[PDB]
């Protein structure tokens, strides 16, 4: 297997429209109720909408009724959420889930950012280990908008001891974050360390080698 | 509509102990046919989608450990987590599946109380590539510590900095129950080249006396 995948989220101007999709696989989609739930970053889960097996019954949260439309293409194994007249209070991660008892098999979610601020790619700077048994190193991902940014180390071959910090909004209104990793000092002579930064909203993909 | 009120908003319980989380509904969610209270419990772990734990107020989803159990009737519901494990770090939400809108409670943040862990302190000078750009970011890292309470102070040539630094804390680790923190000191290329000693001083429960990490420009 059961899989639910949300897509179609991105930066949109206030007053704008956006269409979210939820692709279902590994089950008989047409036999289940489908739900949309949203989460404003750092806040709680807010139920947004649901549709029954064939889309004959639909319901909405008060905050979205009149602007949003839930629909399903059972033959295409897809749930949709058409969002109109978007406002800052709609900025959230949007999740889809299947019914029965409650909500199950929630997807990773899609981020919807409602803002008039420009898309801006980050600058990636190394946080190099010093010569002065464990060593720390990282990448500073600075001055971007909107969220998100993803960071991986050695193309995903390095996961242990990695801490990617939550992004913080700077005084400028641009986001900034650091991703760090503690490694054995014994590896610093031969082991290469590369942070793989991707900022899909700006088409910015950066691989940066951090050397001591 | 139906309002779901959770209590407390946040909770700190020790490893191996029991956590008790309340959920009160503004009205009955008991469906006479089927003889069930339509209450769900979800767990949302740091940086993860929510997971269904319990449906029909007391029916645990298959694969969910028996340490999790739901109870209650009418308007008063409870989620109990016995023998708290590190991987239980999450926010817990109750949800009403009786009548739309299928409303959630505001969530209950569950902090795992663990033994005191001193931070490993690392300092990073601004890169030469960033200095070319006209800005200098100095980074101080506090790695794998418990509890959250930490004092981080920047000293540039022993002069106590203020208003020029930002902090970011990671969510409690699901295996070792610690926090990690970054403190970023931001300066212009000009204000940065005016000084020599760049130091980060860390005060935390685990350290006998405040630790200092530094470099000379």
């Amino acid at each position: 297997e059961v899989q639910l995948v949300e897509s179609g989220g991105g930066l949109v101007q206030p007053g704008g429209s956006l269409r979210l999709s939820c692709s279902a696989s590994g089950f008989s989609f047409n036999s289940f109720w489908m739900h949309w739930v949203r989460q404003v970053p750092g806040k709680g889960l807010v139920w947004i909408s649901f549709t029954n097996n064939e889309g004959t019954t639909t319901a909405y949260a008060d905050s979205v009724r009149g602007r949003f439309i839930i629909s399903r293409d059972n033959a295409k194994n897809t749930l949709y959420l058409e969002m109109n007249n978007l406002r800052g209070e709609d900025t959230a991660v949007y999740y889809c889930a299947r019914g029965d008892g409650g909500l199950d098999d929630w997807g990773q979610g899609t981020l919807v950012t409602v803002s008039s601020a420009s898309t801006k790619g980050p600058s990636v700077f190394p946080l190099a280990p010093s010569s002065k048994g464990t060593a720390a190193l990282g990448c500073l991902v600075k001055d971007y908008f909107p969220e998100p940014v993803t960071v991986s180390w050695n193309s995903g071959a390095l996961t242990s001891g990695v801490h990617t910090f939550p992004a913080v909004l700077q005084s400028s209104g641009l986001y900034s974050l650091s991703s760090v990793v503690t490694v054995p000092s014994s590896s610093l002579g031969t082991q290469t360390y590369i942070c793989n930064v991707n900022h899909k909203p700006s088409n910015t993909k950066v691989d940066k080698k951090v050397e001591p | 509509d139906i309002q779901l009120t959770q209590s407390p908003d946040s909770l700190a319980v020790s490893l191996g102990e029991r956590a008790t989380i309340n959920c009160k509904s503004s009205q009955s969610i008991f469906r006479t046919s089927r003889n069930k209270n339509l209450l769900n419990w979800y767990q949302q772990r740091p940086g993860q989608p929510p997971r269904l734990l319990i449906h029909w107020a007391s029916t645990r989803k298959s694969g969910v450990p028996d340490r999790f159990s739901g109870s209650g009737f009418g308007t008063d519901f409870t989620l109990t987590i016995t023998s708290l494990q590190a991987e239980d770090v999450a926010i817990y939400y109750c949800q009403q599946y009786f009548s739309p809108p299928y409303t959630f409670g505001q969530g209950t943040k569950l902090e795992i109380k663990r033994t005191v862990a001193a931070p490993s302190v690392f300092i990073f000078p601004p890169s030469d590539e960033q200095l070319k750009s006209g800005t200098a970011s100095v980074v101080c890292l506090l790695n794998n510590f418990y509890p959250r309470e930490a004092k981080v102070q920047w000293k540039v040539d022993n002069a106590l900095q203020s208003g020029n630094s930002q902090e970011s804390v990671t969510e409690q680790d699901s295996k070792d129950s610690t926090y990690s923190l970054s403190s970023t000191l931001t300066l212009s290329k000009a204000d940065y080249e005016k000084h020599k000693v760049y130091a980060c001083e860390v005060t935390h429960q685990g350290l006998s006396s405040p630790v200092t990490k530094s470099f000379n420009r």
